[PDB]
Order: C-alpha cells, then structure tokens, then sequence
C-alpha cells in the first residue's frame, strides 16, 4: 500500500479538531473524501506507460491521446483541491474575522447607549429651568 | 413572399 | 370527520398535481365530473347528491396554467375558487415572490385554506408541492409556510419539494431561489422530502425503457408515490401508518427532517411479461441505490430511518424477512445509534393503473421513505456552485433593488453551513 | 391578463412592426378584415395580450405606428392586412428626419413626442395592470434613432417598474447606406444603455448573410428579409399567449439572464431555417435545431459569437417535444465547446417550453443571450466614430440644431465604459 | 429448490445457447411466447399464470445477433434486459473487450445475473457458452468471470468454450485471442469442456453422411450435449448426479480441469431404425476416437475420470456389464494411480429429439465428459502457434493500443507453459 | 447503431459513389422519390448505417458530394437516383483544379476544405454513435487527390477512434490521361500511408481487364465499368447492415488484416463474374466460386498475385449456403497454393458468413487482401520519377503554390521505405 496510511492519520487530526470547542467549524468530512480523491488520482503516475510501434500518424495520435488525458487529468486533480481549500479554510477563518467586524457594533452600541442616556440628562435639566 | 412559403412549409 | 389538506404553489406543483388528483379520481371510482356512479373521505368531501370536490387548492403568480386547467377537462371536479390565479409571474425571483407580488393573494390563499380546514376537525396535516428553483415556488410557497407555522402550530407539515438539478439548469437562478428558500423551510416544514426530475428520469429511461418522456410522464410516478404515501390512511390494511407515524418514527431530531424518496416498481406491460413482482425483488429494487427519486448515491451515505409502505397483496412473511436480508446486506449500511432501522405497513388495495400510460397493472408495491446522510451533499453540491457565482456579485440587484436588502444571501450561507452540522455530528 | 404593447419606430420599425403583426394575425388565425377564422380554443384565449376588443369583433392592435414622415404609413395602411390599425395609432410627421439625429431628439420630434405620448398613455390606463413596451426602432435613421429614444426617455419617468424591450436594428460595417450612420447610432446607445431593460441587436447585414447561404435565395426582396426577422419577433413574446410545460414572461427572460444592468444586450437567432429543396430531406429533430441555433452562420447579428463568450443563454421550445432531449442537449452544448461558455456563472442556459407548434413547423427555437461577444461590434462604431470626429467632420448639422459638442464627448465615455466592463469579464 | 443460470458470450455463445432454448422448451413443452398447452424449475422460473421464463443472460457487443433474437421467432420467451447488446464489436481484440468498450457493460449484465440470483436459494452453478477465439467471447468472458469469482466465490461453473484447430479457425489472430484468456480461465473457472468445429463436422460427416449441415446443426448437437448433462437434474433417476458431484468427481487437482466431450449414439433417422441401439454398442462407440469432440487422439494419453450419463429405458445393470467390457481391452488406458475411474448416472427420461434435426431416435444415450492428459495434444501446437506469430512482434499494435502492455503476452505464456508442465508430472 | 459516413472526392469519386448508391438502394428497396417498397423486415432493420430518417419517412444517404467543378454535380442530379442525395451536402467548387496537387490542397484546398468539415460534421456527430469513414476518390485528377486527401488529413485529428476505410483507384502503366499522373499519386499516397487505416486500390485497366473476357463485353462504358467496383464496395459494408451465421464489420476486415500499420493495401475482387449468356447456365457451386477469387483473373488491381505472397487476406461470403466446406475449400486453396502464401502467421484466412445474397445471383463473394503484390505498383510509379524527377520537369506549376523541392523528396523517399518493408515480408 503505497499511500493506502493517509488516511487513518488524517481523521486523527478530526477527533482533535472535534475536542477543541473554541475553533468552531462546519461540515468538513467532504475534505476527508476529497483529499483522497485527488491523491489517488496522483499515485499511478509513476506507473503509468504507454509505449510505441513503428511509426504511423494513427498510431503516435492516439498513443499521445492517453498522455494529454492524463496531462490534463493533473490539471483536474489539482484544482478541485486548491478551490476548496480556498472555500471551506474561507469559511471557517470566516468566524474569527467576523469577531473584528462585530468589534465595532460593541462600539456603536455603548456610543449610543451612552449618548441616549446623557440626552436623558439634558432632557431633564431643561425642564426644570423652564 | 417566398419568405411565407418557405417558412410555412407543409406540401 | 378524516381529511388531509394538500397545497399545490408553482407550475410545478400545479401539474404535478394534475396528475395526482387524476390518479385519485379513477381510484376511488369517481369521475372527472365529480360523482361517483366512506374510505375516500380523507381527499375527498361530500356535498349533497353524492358530490365530492377535493380538499386541493392550487396556487400560482401566473395565470397560464391556472387558466388552462379551468378551460380543461376537470372544470367541474375543482371548486371554482380553490384555484387561486395570479397575474404578474414571479419570474423565478425569491424577492419578487416575498416582498411585491405576495401579499394581494397570499390573504385570499389563506381565506381558502382557513374555510376547508374548519370543515371537519380531525384534521391531519398539510401535504404541499412545490419547487425552489422557480419564482412563485420558492417565494409564495415559503410565505405560506411562517404564516401556517402562527395560525396553525401543531398541525403537520411535509414538504414535497422539486429540488434542482445537479447537472442540467433549465434556469440559471436556482442557486438562489432554492438555498433561500431552505432558510425558512428548516423551521417551518416538518418531513421534507427531495424530488429530483433527473432522478425521475433515469428510472423511467430504464425500468419502464420510456426513451423520451416528458413532464406528464413524471407526475404520474409521483402521483403513484403520493397515492403510496397516504393508502394506508385511505383503505384498510394489516399495519396501517399514520401521517403523525412519519414524523415520530423516522425523524430522530427537529432539525434533521430531510429526505430521500424512491420507488419500487415501476413496470411496463411488455417488461412483465416475462417478470414476477414477488416482495423479495420489488424491496431489493426499492433499496436499489440508482433507482432513487433525488439522485444520491447512499453508498457514501449513511442510513438511519426507513419506512416502507407495501401495498396490495403483500403477505407479512417475507415482508420481514425481505427486510431482513436487506439488514444483513453490508453494501447498505446504518448508523450506530439505531439498531432496528425500518418501519413496514401494510394496505389491501392494490395500485390502480392510469389507463394510457405506461406503468402495469401490478399485484404489489413498495413505496420507499429513507433518512440518511446523503442529503447532507445534496446541499454541498449547491453550496459548491452558490459561492462560485456569489463572489462577484451576481444577480444581486434582482435581489436587493427588488425589496428585500442585501445579506439575506450571508445567513443563507450560514444557516445552511450550520445544516451541515446536524448532518455530520449525527453519522459518526 | 398580461398585455404587452408593441411600438413601431422608424421607417424599419414602421415596416418591421407592420410585419410583425403579420405573423401574429397569422397565428392567432385573424382575417385582414379583423375577424378570426379557425375555430380552435386555445389559439383565441389569450388574445388580449397583444389585441383589444373593438366591440365589433374585431381586434386591434395595441401598437403605435408613430414616424417623422407620412410616406411609410401610407405604405403600411395601403399593404396587406393595411385595413387593421387603427386610424388614431398613426401619428404623423409632417417634415421628416433627414438623417439628423439632433432634430429627431431635440426639435423636431419635440412636438410630436408630446402627441405620441398621449396616444401610448391612452392605451396604457385603459386596461388592468400591463407587463411593458417593447419596441423597434431603426440606429442609423434619424426618424428611428433620434425621436425613438425620446419615447423611451418618457415612458421610463412615468412607468419606471415596466420592461423596455428594445429590437434596434443596427448600422452595418460593409454595406453602408446612410452615409451618417455612427453619429445617429452612438447618440442613441448611450441614451438606452440608462433607459432600457434590455436591448437585443439586429443586423441587415448578417440578415441578407442568413438569406443566402442557408436560405438558398437568389432574389432576396426586403418583404423576406423582414419575415425571418418577425419569426424571432414572435417567438419571444409566444409563451404568454399560448400554453405549455414551461411558462415564462419577458420578465422571467430579464430577471434569468442579464448579471448587472450596465449589461443587456442580447444576442437573436431564430431555427430551423431551411431552403426551398431541402425541407424534405433535413428531419427536424430537435438535436438538429440546437446546433443549427448554436451557429455564427444563423446568427441575425454579424458579431462572431466564437470569437467571445457566451454569458448568459436563453432559448425557448415552441412545439410538441419530449423534455429530455429539451433539456440534456443544452448540457451538452454546456459540456463539448466549455471553453466558449463562461466559468463564474454555472449552468449557463435556460428553457421554457410552449405547447403549441407555429404555423407549419412542428417545432422550433429562439435563442436570446447576452454573449459578451459583443466588444467587436462595438469597436466597429466605434473607429468610423472617432475617425469622424477627430476631423470635426458633419458637425455643423449636429451643433446648429440645440446641442453641444459635450453630449459627443460623454457618448464616447459611456461607450468605453461599456466596453471595459464587457472586456473584463472575458 | 434447484436452478441453474448459464452466460452466453459472443457470436458462439448466442447461437449455441439459442439451441440450447428450443431443446429445453421442446423437454419441458413450453411453447414459445412462455405457455404451457415442477420438474422445469432448474432451467424456468414462474412468472405468474403458467407463465415461465428461462434463467440466462445473452451477452454480445455485436448488435446484428442480439436484435435478431429479439425481433426473430423467441422475442417473449426472454426477459427483455436478459438480452444485451452493445454498440460496437470487440472485433478479435482481447485487450478492448476487457477493457475499453467491455467496461460499460458488464455492470449492465451482472445487475441482471444479481437478480436472477436474488429469485431462489439452491442455485447449484454457473453453466456459460462462449468461444475462446472471438473478441467478444474473451474479453468479456474473462471480465465477467474475474468478479464473479470476487463476488459470487464459492458457487461452481461450468465452461463450453468454441477453442480452435490446428487447420479451421476462421481467424488469423486466434493465437493471440486464445491463450490469452487461458491466463484467466485457470485461476478462476471449475470446470472447462473443450469444443472443436471440425469434431462437430466430421461426426455428421461419418456418422450422418450430410455434407451440408451449417453452424446450426453443430449447434444441435451441442444442445444435445448439454441436456443430457443437466437433465439428471431435471428429472428423477436410478443413479442420480448433479453439478457439484461433478465438481468434486472428476477433477482431482484444481490445475488439471480440462474435460472433453462427446455424445452417441449420433444417428441418422434412417441408420437408427434399422439396428440395434444397445447399452453395449453406444458406450463402445462413446470412447472410440471418431466419436471425441474436441479432434484430440488420446492414443498418446490417458484417462483421468471418466463420467457417463445414460438415459431413456436403460435397466442399471447393464451399465456395468458395458463398463466391465471397457475397462478390460487395452485400447483405452488409465493413468496408474486410479484404480477405478468411472462414474454412470441412469436417468429414465429418453431424449425428445428436436422434428426435423439430424438426430434420430436413441432409446438410450450417453454424453460423455471425460478428463484426460490429452489436453496436451490439443494445446501444445497452440504454443507452437503463438510463438510462431509473437517472436516479430506481430500484431501488437491493435492490442497495445487500447491499454493492454506488452507484457501480458509474456506472462500468459509461462502460465500457459505451467499448464503443459503440469500435465507431464500428472501422467508419470 | 453502427454508423458509416460515405464522402466523395474528383469526376471519378462521383461517378463511382453515385453507382454506390444505386447497388445499395435497390439491395434496399429504395424508390428514387424516397419511399421504400420491398416489405421485407431484414432491409429496413439494419439502414441507418448509410441512411437518415429525413422526416418526411423518406431516406437520404449519409452521403458528402465534394467536387471542384459544378458539371460533374449535374450528371449526378440529372441521373437516376440522382434526386435522393442532399444538396447542402453538396459542396459545389467553382474555379477547378486543373489536375493539380498543390492548388487542390493548399492555396484553393485551404478555401473549401472549411466548408467540408462542417457538413461532414453535422451528421457525424448527430448520430448516436460512428463506425467508420468510407471515401471514394481518385489520385488521377488533382481535385480529388488534392482536396479529398486533405479531408482525409482533416478528419484525422478530431475523430481518433473511428477506422478509416479508403477506396482509391490508381494511375495506368500503359494509357495516360492526365500526363501529371505519377506526380499526383505519390504526393497523395505519402500521407495516405499515415492517415488512412485500409487503403483498397482499385484500377481502372485492371477494372477493363475484368470486363473483357469474364464479362465477355466487347462496347464497355463507363457506367457499368463503375459498377462491377460499385457491387465490391457494396460487399465490405453488407454484412453491418445483413444478420448471417458468421458475422463481420468493417473494422473487423481492419485489426486482422495489419499485422503492422504501415501495409494495409488491400486487393478488391469480386465474384461471381460471368456473360449474360452463362449466368443461369453455370453451376452456381462453392467451390468454384473460390476458383473465380484466387486468381489474378478476377482481382481489381494492376498487380499479379503470381509475383507476391498473400500476407493476410480475407472473404466474405452471402446467401444461404452452409459453412464447413467454406473451412476446408478455404484450407484446400491454403495447402495448394502453399508457396504462394507467408510462414510467420497460421492459417492467414479470414472466414465471414452472412446470410443474403445480392441480387441476381443466390451467392456471392467479396475477397480482400494485404498482400506484397502491392509492391510492383510502387515501384512501378518510383521508377517514373527515377526518370521525370531528374529533369525537374513539370514542377514550376506546383512551386507556384508554395511547393518545395524538399516535400518532393519526402515524398520519394518514404514511398521508397514504403517498398522496403514490402521485400522484407518476402
Ligand atoms: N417534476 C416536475 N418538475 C417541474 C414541473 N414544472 C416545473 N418543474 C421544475 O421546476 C423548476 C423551477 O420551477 P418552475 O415550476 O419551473 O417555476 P415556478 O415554480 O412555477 O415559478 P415561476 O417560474 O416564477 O412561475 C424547473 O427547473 C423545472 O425543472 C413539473 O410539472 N414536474
Ligand atoms: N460451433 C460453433 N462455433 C461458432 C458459432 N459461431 C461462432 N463460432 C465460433 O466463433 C469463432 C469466431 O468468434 P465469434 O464467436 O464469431 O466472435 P464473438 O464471440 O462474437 O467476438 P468477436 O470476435 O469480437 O465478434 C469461430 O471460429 C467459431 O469457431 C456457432 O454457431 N457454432
Ligand atoms: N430590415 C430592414 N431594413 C431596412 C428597411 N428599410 C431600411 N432598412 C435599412 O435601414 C437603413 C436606412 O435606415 P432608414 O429606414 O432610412 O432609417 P429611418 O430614418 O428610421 O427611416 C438602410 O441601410 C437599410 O438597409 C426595412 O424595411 N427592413
Ligand atoms: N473507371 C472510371 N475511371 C474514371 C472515371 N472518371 C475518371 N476516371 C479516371 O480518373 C482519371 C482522371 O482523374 P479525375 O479525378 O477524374 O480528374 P478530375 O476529378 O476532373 O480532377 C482518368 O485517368 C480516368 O481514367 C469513371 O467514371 N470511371
Ligand atoms: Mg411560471
Ligand atoms: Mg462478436
């Protein structure tokens, strides 16, 4: 089993992830299945051969037809991996940089609160000198 | 119109 | 004294509703008049000489399928005003359906659905259709749902929603009409159960060899599976299953109400000509992971209710024993926490036959109910393509310049991320 | 019901229109006399949208023949089925554009905008609630150009909620009559671009291209090029009078395909198109209308749509046909040309079947998309423009007549801004 | 009860399990369309009011054979899905019938053969029919039978393959297409019975002096062949026998499971009348050479076991009074460490010869199944065959096209040479 | 099902496909108006692999006309059978090559070779799925060995695994029309011995040859000339469309008969062959119907089996007639003719069977071979250039198209190669 131990590694760092309550983060057991599925289809690569015969145009197209399939099939493997790393790490750094933009509205609460209060003051002083 | 015939084809 | 009350919203529910009600018409004996020539009381009322006039209404923004179905061959069975008609189509707009084009028949819907359901107390629950990737679906549809969820609280609910296609578009606006229309269908609807058209397409391309079929060939299959759904309620039977049996014993958690239909079988008269519907094969068939009517493959899935009504002449011997081969098959797997996984009930009438069509008159059927995980990717898939075309903003000023603002889309997107919570603490 | 209003806008829009409402008397089964013969349901019940009961029985026409010179109304009334407009519909000039867009904009159509106006308003707050105006209007005349977009500028401040369908016939690159054929073209875009739901260009150039290599016509008269033209004028706006397994509006056809509204203009073809000895021996199968709709060759517009990407597609099916083969082929012309389909918006086509087949065929297709194709086309008026201009030639037409040099150079600026942001999602 | 489901691969296996159809429907008197104007178990099923289907799958990418048994005298004697067809020939080209165009459809058939399997328990084997020299008949022989034995492991099969001569193949890559596939058929099938075109040809030619039966009547004859093996199943007998004994008696090693078959008294209708069919003169005529169906002379070898399956109004004594005669004349002989080497199996029913065959009336018969050590004969020119085309690397580039290395040539000749080894080391 | 698409090149490939059409029509019972007449279910069964459903329930051929010259498509219409062909494919050609490679392939090959594609496209891809291609064109005249060779090259890239089947008829040792003959051969065949997978030769003294005395015609014409090679084309493709007991493709003729790709010549014949005065007095017998095929008297091509060795060859062989004296006559000619026949392959003889006959006669047979007799003919035109190359002569009409002395020689030398691997399997 050349790669066959990734994974039993991997759902170690769930449980852990799991146990720690303060990073809070969604569904991410598609991650689990998407990790494998494009390492898997990066394995073969150093096995993968194909080999020639004497020279004809219909032999070296579709003998070269397997090698762009598999060109382009690195291509595939790694951008479904890349999109949603930058998706599913968006959306859980998504809730510690909602903590800084709900900083402020602690700010505009206490601004008002505060301001609304003081205007019950000055509310209270102008009547009595009327 | 030729244009007729032609779209409204049926014979 | 014992009635269901259905809600068909959008075009899609409408017709999918012309074939329900065409089926329960020619099976309880009753003709598209109205009159017959005690145990259809559930769908049917009675009004004087030996009338009945459906428990339905039909509800719509545009008037072009409305219309027609009075200028149809049911004029007669419909009451005149059970059909609620719109004039300005929605045109596939979540805001358009909630928030401009609502509010002047959503009142006269209501003013329909309070008179035909303080007919007769005992009343069960609500049975509605609809689709989330139209306009008038997704957006009127969801306004009936928070104003039956204030007026009538214990009342049952079960969506029956044409969720989009994975694969074909029909539209290019779906992303947004049907996740914000999860929003408010996770608090309001109670069963909600996932139709697919593709998935309906598939069974009927291979297991009745239709090539080319339409949408009036689909809104038979889900008549069938309608009129599976609630045979139990209608006639007699050894195990009869309540509609308040489907939400107590499947469901295990209030926010976990998402479904997973099938169907089983679905037959033609030259393919059983050389076949036997025995229970053993019509319930591998109905667990048959292809043969799904949402197309989810449950392999990667993970199971944890079931509930399986047969219907006709079903003998209870191999109903359990069927059921138990089909524990005792590892390629179907169940969650840890529920040992005993299925629900079986038994009904004495057989499945009619639409006559025209291309289902076979059978001796039996099975109607498959599952819960599992596998909805939990139905809904990764359309997240997968909401954040592709929401990042750029697109769409956006149908949206927010029509009268609903801007960030209704963020907590769309947090809420169903928090669905995906509930449907993956619960598979480990 | 919902009722849509047609304006008729030029000398090509006077003829175009008059045309138009040839083919829809066609299906609707009207008699020139305005009688309806054919006895079928359907075909009568949603007649309103497009006509008003006379309380004779006839059905006239809810459009407005409206130009800066009687000679084309006098062509339209003495024509075939000539005795159907109405006599009030006609609003008549008297002098006529000469090919000046700043008299038909500022001047001249001034004093009839006001008595077209009223006569649009009069047959707007005679009925229910109505769904919009669509219209068709000429860019390289002045009658069409310049007085047109005047009534766009009007009905947009007094219904703002409505739908401003625009068929805008466009100058041609090659066959160049109407020697001033940018100024009256460029000085309209900008005022539409802030002024309609939706444009959707035609081209009498790609037209008499259409006409002859997949027509198979020797002697292509302007009656045969104004039909293949009213066949996508009909097939537009068919699903809201005849019923379907899909249903959709003008409104849905707005709303599903357009991203930001900088950006509308829309792409129309129309199929099958099919010659004289060849209706015999082409089956119309519905794999064969969508390649043939997905084809530079059948396009009404001469902007090459390989040559940028498609944004946005809308096609309808008007006919008795199986939905699998509606909807799975379009996934496929999704799939095989991806890399001409746009990346950012998923799934990029739509559909919306009707039920009832044209007359003849016993189906067909519309295609309605806002490809971003659209740059070279636009590049195309815009270097004869600004070849013009920078000699200052033909402007003493232009700033003797009520306007300044000004309004040319913001008309450049909406047109660049128009075009980078096409630019930049391709 | 009992069943048992047969495969028929390729051209040969269509056109031989078709005669294998009306010879069972003639036996059991079914007439075509599934009517009868429980001894049928094991070959129908009961598919309602005297309704019977046979159990097999038809299995061949070329269309033209498929479509013809599906629009040509059986169309409703077979399930419509137990007919497959594909889209393109294999065209005698092992390497894209295993794994380019033969993946699509091997789930499309064993989705069948998983239902036909789900009908009864007591399923004894897995009878197939396929020639070993078509593109088809090989490639799809061997994919299917390589997760069939991942799936359906322990369950026994039986092999009919079509293998070439050393003078009629109709095939210029027989060859390669052969014994590429005997790389599989050893490590997973049970029991091979070997076939010849010329043994079917020259025994009608010396034994029922026609010069001009075509493929059909070959096939006749191998009908004849597999009836009278099954048919102590399907009927009652004095000395019963079934697939597993046949399992376990004749093969003593797992490697060495290479039958041969032959059948007598093959008779003409005007030969037969005017004799003596006795018990002694047809197992005298079962073991000479002329009689062998696979053109192999075993004067250079030795019988392993030796199994006869008589039938009709054969009394069970004379059986071993024929035997006894055999066994004692030193023209056959046995291998040193068997002392006895023989098996009969009496069966009462006697053949009904199809009307019209070339077959006579036989009140008795015997289909012979023998292993012997002169499958060295019959193989050995075959390796002088495949070394005679592989040693200019003739050939190679229609199969290393599709995804088959080269390589595969290699390794199927050391197990094919394994093979011949084996065979030695079992003689002395 | 299986789907074969059947393009012409040159005068010649016309002429020949037009009669190919005309023996598969009536094996089909096709009128000329479209309509099939014959009530047999074992002709229509089997039809879309040369036919289409045109909706009209009339058939046209899948059939690409393609010619540099207007006049030869008016003996195609004006014929019989000449109605049932499809004119937007035919792909009408003005100014004509005049027997010239280069102007038929690259400067005026370059113009229409655009329009090719896309009709041969739009029914490749509207069937379910393709089988192979089947051309007919000639290397004596430059507008089909020029533009038809270039088709050849330009389906070559985007249809990879779809067999390619190639009938071509060669230039005359002894007669010489068209005096560029042994330059357009060679410049044809240094590309077709890539690009094409089975190439059948065919020629058109060989094809007299025949018709003079075993069809004992003393006034032949072109028309049945055509025929006897029309009824040998209508043999390699019957069985796809004919069930039988032994059955057979097209690509099945192709993966056994190459035991390497770059020998794939096949030789053509056909028999019976017999007078209208023997053909219902001749025993009509198996074995003498393998008497009419091995010999040089009944094969298709300029070129004696006596001086070569049949590498690997096959028969086909239709109508109702049994199999096992196939297999022993088809031994019997092997070990007769033991000398004449290659060592490294056992039992070099395809056998395919099936079940109907043509026409006229109750069997028939059609033999193909590669065998090395091939050689003499390419050696034969190498030799010509051994003699006209030297003088440089005849070559400032192909440079001036933008050819190159270089592409000469390569077009010398890997035909020379090509004889080198045909004396190596000798
Ligand atoms: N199963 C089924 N699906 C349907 C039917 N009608 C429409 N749909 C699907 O519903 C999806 C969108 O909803 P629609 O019904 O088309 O539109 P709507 O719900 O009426 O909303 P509006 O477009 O505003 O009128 C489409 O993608 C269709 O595939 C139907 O009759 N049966
Ligand atoms: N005895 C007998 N043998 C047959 C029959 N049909 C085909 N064969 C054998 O099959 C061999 C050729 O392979 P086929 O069975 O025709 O081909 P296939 O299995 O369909 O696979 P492909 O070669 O790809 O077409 C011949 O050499 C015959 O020996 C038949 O009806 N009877
Ligand atoms: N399709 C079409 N094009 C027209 C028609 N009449 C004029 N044109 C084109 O429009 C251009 C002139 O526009 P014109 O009618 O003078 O503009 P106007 O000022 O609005 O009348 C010419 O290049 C014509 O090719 C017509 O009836 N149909
Ligand atoms: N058998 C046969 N040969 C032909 C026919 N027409 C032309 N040829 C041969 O083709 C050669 C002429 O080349 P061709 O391709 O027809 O010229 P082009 O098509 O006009 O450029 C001559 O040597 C002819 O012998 C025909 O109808 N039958
Ligand atoms: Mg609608
Ligand atoms: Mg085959």
């Amino acid at each position: 089993t050349p790669a066959d131990v990734l994974k039993t590694e991997f759902e170690l760092k769930l449980q852990s992830l799991r146990s720690i309550k303060g990073s809070n983060a969604p569904a991410l057991q598609e991650w689990l299945r998407v990790f494998v599925s494009s390492w898997k289809t990066l394995q073969t690569r150093l096995k993968s051969v194909s080999i020639p015969e004497k020279p004809t145009e219909k032999v070296l197209q579709l003998a070269k037809e397997k090698i762009e399939k598999e060109r382009a099939l690195t291509f595939k493997a790694l951008v479904q991996v890349q999109q949603e790393c930058l998706r599913v790490m968006k959306q859980v750094f998504e809730t510690p940089w909602r903590a800084e933009e709900l900083a402020r509205e602690n700010k505009e609460q206490t601004a008002k609160i505060s301001l609304l209060s003081s205007d019950v003051e000055k509310t209270r002083e102008h009547t009595a000198v009327l | 119109a030729v244009a007729q015939l032609l779209r409204s084809s049926a014979e | 004294m014992r009635e269901v009350i259905s809600i068909h919203v959008g075009q899609a529910g409408i017709q999918i509703g012309n074939a329900c009600w065409e089926l329960f018409c020619l099976e309880h004996g009753i003709q598209p008049d109205g009159q017959m020539p005690d145990a259809f009381n559930t769908f049917f009322s009675e009004t004087g000489a030996g009338k009945h006039v459906p428990r339905c209404v039909f509800l719509d923004l545009e008037p072009t399928v409305v219309d027609e179905v009075r200028t149809g061959t049911y004029r007669h069975l419909f009451h005149p005003e059970q059909l609620i008609s719109g004039k300005e189509d929605a045109a596939n707009n979540f805001a358009r359906g909630h928030y401009t084009i609502g509010k002047e028949i959503v009142d006269l819907s209501l003013d329909r659905i309070r008179k035909l359901a303080d007919n007769c107390t005992g009343l069960q629950g609500f049975l509605m259709f609809n689709a989330v990737g139209g306009g008038t679906g997704s957006g009127l549809g969801c306004l009936l749902l928070e104003r039956l969820s204030v007026d009538y609280g214990k009342k049952s609910k079960l969506n029956f929603c044409s969720w989009p296609s994975p694969q074909v578009s029909t539209a290019v606006v779906e992303p947004y009409n049907s996740v914000l229309s999860t929003h408010s269908l996770l608090e309001h609807t109670d069963v909600a159960v996932m139709l697919d058209n593709e998935a309906i397409y598939d069974i009927c391309r291979r297991n009745l060899d239709i090539e080319r079929p339409t949408y009036t060939n689909l809104n038979r299959l889900i008549a069938q599976v309608i009129s599976s759904l609630t045979a139990s309620l209608r006639f007699d039977g050894a195990l009869n299953v309540d509609v308040t049996e489907f939400q107590t014993n499947l469901v295990p958690y209030p926010r976990i109400h998402f479904m997973l239909s099938s169907y089983a079988p679905i037959i033609s008269a030259e393919k059983a000509y050389h076949e036997q519907l025995s229970v053993a094969e019509i319930t591998n068939s109905a667990f048959e992971p292809a043969s799904m009517m949402a197309k989810c493959d449950p392999r990667h899935g993970k199971y944890m209710a079931c509930c399986l009504m047969y219907r006709g002449d079903v003998v209870p011997k191999d109903v359990n024993a069927a059921v138990a081969t089909i524990k005792t098959k590892r390629t179907i797997q169940f969650v840890d926490w529920c040992p005993t996984g299925f629900k079986c009930g038994i009904n004495y009438q057989p499945p009619t036959v639409v006559p025209g069509g291309d289902l076979a008159k059978v001796m039996r059927a099975v109607c498959m109910i599952s819960n599992s995980t596998a909805i939990a990717e139905v809904f990764s898939r359309m997240d997968h393509k909401f954040d592709l075309m929401y990042a750029k903003r697109a769409f956006v000023h149908w949206y927010v310049g029509e009268g609903m603002e801007e960030g209704e889309f963020s907590e769309a997107r947090e809420d169903l991320a928090a669905l995906e919570k509930d449907y993956e603490e619960v598979g480990i | 019901m919902r009722e849509i209003v047609h304006v008729q806008g030029g000398q090509c829009g006077n003829q175009i229109g008059a045309k138009f409402w040839e083919v829809i008397s066609d299906e609707h089964g009207i008699d020139p006399t305005g009688t309806y013969c054919g006895d079928s349901d359907l075909q009568l019940e949603r007649i309103n949208v497009f006509y008003n009961e006379a309380t004779g029985g006839r059905f006239v026409p809810r459009a407005i023949l409206m130009d800066l010179e009687p000679g084309t109304m006098d062509s339209v009334r003495a024509g075939p089925f000539g005795q159907l407009f109405r006599p009030d519909n006609f609003v008549f000039g008297q002098t006529g554009a000469g090919n000046n867009w700043a008299k038909g904009h500022y001047t001249e159509g001034a004093e009839l905008i006001d008595s077209v106006l009223d006569v649009v308003r009069k047959e707007a707050e005679g009925c229910d609630c109505l769904q919009g105006f669509q219209i068709t209007h000429s860019l390289g005349g002045g009658t069409g150009s310049g007085m047109g977009t005047l009534l766009i500028s009007k009905v947009r401040e007094e219904y703002p909620d409505r739908i401003m369908e625009t068929f805008s016939v466009f100058p041609s690159p090659k066959v160049s009559d109407t020697v001033v054929e940018p100024y009256n073209a460029t000085l309209s875009v900008h005022q539409l671009v802030e002024n309609a739901d939706e444009v959707q260009v035609i081209d009498n150039e790609a037209l008499y291209d259409i006409c002859f290599r997949t027509l198979k016509l020797t002697t292509p008269t302007y009656g045969d090029l104004n039909h293949l033209v009213s066949a996508a004028m009909s097939g537009v706006t068919c699903c809201l009078r005849f019923p379907g397994q899909l249903n959709s509006d003008l409104r849905k056809l707005a709303v599903n395909l357009i991203p930001f509204p900088r950006l509308h203009f829309f792409l129309i073809g129309f199929a099958p198109l099919t010659s004289r000895g060849s209706q015999q021996y082409r089956a119309l199968s519905v794999p064969e209308l969508t390649q043939q709709m997905f084809d530079a060759k059948n396009m009404m517009c001469a902007s090459d749509p390989r040559h940028g990407r498609y944004l946005t597609a809308s096609a309808m099916f008007r006919g008795r046909m199986s939905t699998k083969e509606v909807d799975e082929q379009m996934l496929n012309v999704q799939n095989k040309n991806s890399s001409y389909f746009v990346e950012w918006i998923p799934n990029n086509m739509k559909s919306s079947v009707c039920d009832i087949p044209p007359k003849g065929l016993k189906m067909s297709v519309t295609f309605v998309g806002n490809s971003t194709a659209i740059q070279e086309m636009f590049k195309r008026v815009s270097d004869q423009f600004t070849a013009m201009f920078r000699r200052k030639a033909f402007l003493h037409w232009y700033t003797g007549e009520g306007m300044d040099e000004m309004e040319f150079t913001e008309a450049e600026s909406n047109m660049n801004d128009l075009v980078s942001e096409y630019q930049q999602y391709q």
